[PDB]
């Protein structure tokens, strides 16, 4: 049932999320 | 495969709208007919085709 597996107030975290031509990339 | 659709698809999609079309005023009520045609149909393949 899996085709794809990958393991790698005072806090302010921002993200970007992207996904274009079947990439999906993400900055921190 | 799909003979019609209302929607180009970008590369690389997969998408799980395979439901029904429709081309008339009256309720199709989901099922396939005349005037509420079904994009996807298959092509038979045979061994005597080009
Ligand atoms: C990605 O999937 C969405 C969700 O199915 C697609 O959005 C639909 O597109 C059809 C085509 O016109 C519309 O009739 C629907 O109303 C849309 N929403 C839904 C919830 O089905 C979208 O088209 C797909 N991406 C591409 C490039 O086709």
């Amino acid at each position: 049932n899996c085709t794809f597996e990958y393991v790698s107030f005072k806090n302010l975290r921002e993200f970007v999320f992207k996904n274009i031509d079947g990439y999906f990339k993400i900055y921190s | 495969y799909r003979l019609f659709r209302k929607s180009n698809l970008k590369p690389f999609e997969r998408d799980i709208s395979t439901e029904i079309y429709q081309a008339g005023n009256k309720p199709c009520n989901g099922v396939a007919g005349f005037n509420c045609y079904f994009p996807l149909k298959s092509y038979s393949f045979r061994p005597t085709y080009g």
